[PDB]
């Protein structure tokens, strides 16, 4: 039972850190996307991709 | 609106004598040094001149917005080159004013990066196509300026010329006055080969 | 033979990640250090070497 729990554990923590900003605005691509042009939304999905 | 790209190769450039020529409002190079201009070997470099109103001259760089910026010229977001900008009123200073030059006002699809807004002709603004009429929502796009030497010091000409040479995708034809030198083989030497650098 | 074919491809794809721009306007450090000035050229020396 340790090895199910740790293994659905380390995937929830990866799946929850899909929510963090990182440093960017917003933690959703598209929503980055679809409020800035490329030459100023580089940095933000830049950090969000690190 | 129609600004000429006078190619440039095969044959050695400087920028010590673009220190001195004049004092310039604006010597600004994106992406590389202008102080080390004169020391790498480039490909193909272009040149781009016209004349814009002096306090628009913040509009040419590689990401900004504004009329000119918009409608008229448009740099690369990876430009790589130098824009120099000086003051032109001694050789500008219309007392009635020069109406002989023309800008977008309003454009269906905004400018590309580097493209020819050839685009001069008649031009719709809103509903009811107007088919060159000029009269409601038609409002004509090529708009002169107000370049007088009464004009305001910030809405005085400038005449502006970018250099945008790119870099690395051929032999190089264009680098500077530097000497050449023998060829010393079998010592791990220092190598300059048209940019390319190394030991 | 896995070993050699593992180590190998280990030493491959380290060496293959010297030719990568990671974000800086270039892959050489002789190349932004020569047409670059230092106050300006740390920021991609910096970014190569993250």
């Amino acid at each position: 039972q340790d090895v199910v729990n740790q293994n659905a554990q380390a995937l929830n923590t990866l799946v929850k850190q899909l929510s963090s900003n990182f440093g960017a605005i917003s933690s959703v691509l598209n929503d980055i996307l679809s409020r800035l042009d490329p030459p100023e939304a580089e940095v933000q999905i830049d950090r969000l991709i690190t | 609106y129609a600004w000429n790209r006078k190619r440039i190769s095969n044959c050695v450039a400087d920028y010590s004598v673009l220190y001195n020529s004049a004092s310039f409002s604006t010597f600004k190079c994106y992406g590389v040094s202008p102080t080390k201009l004169n020391d790498l070997c480039f490909t193909n470099v272009y040149a781009d001149s016209f004349v814009i109103r002096g306090d628009e001259v913040r509009q040419i760089a590689p990401g900004q917005t504004g009329k000119i910026a918009d409608y008229n010229y448009k740099l690369p977001d990876d430009f790589t080159g130098c824009v120099i900008a000086w003051n032109s009123n001694n050789l500008d200073s219309k007392v009635g004013g020069n109406y002989n030059y023309l800008y977008r006002l309003f454009r269906k699809s905004n400018l590309k990066p580097f493209e020819r807004d050839i685009s001069t002709e008649i031009y719709q603004a809103g509903s009811t196509p107007c088919n060159g009429v000029e009269g409601f929502n038609c409002y004509f796009p090529l708009q002169s300026y107000g370049f007088q030497p009464t004009n305001g010091v910030g809405y005085q000409p400038y005449r502006v010329v970018v250099l945008s040479f790119e870099l690395l995708h051929a032999p190089a034809t264009v680098c500077g006055p530097k000497k050449s030198t023998n060829l010393v083989k079998n010592k791990c030497v220092n190598f300059n080969f048209n940019g390319l650098t190394g030991t």
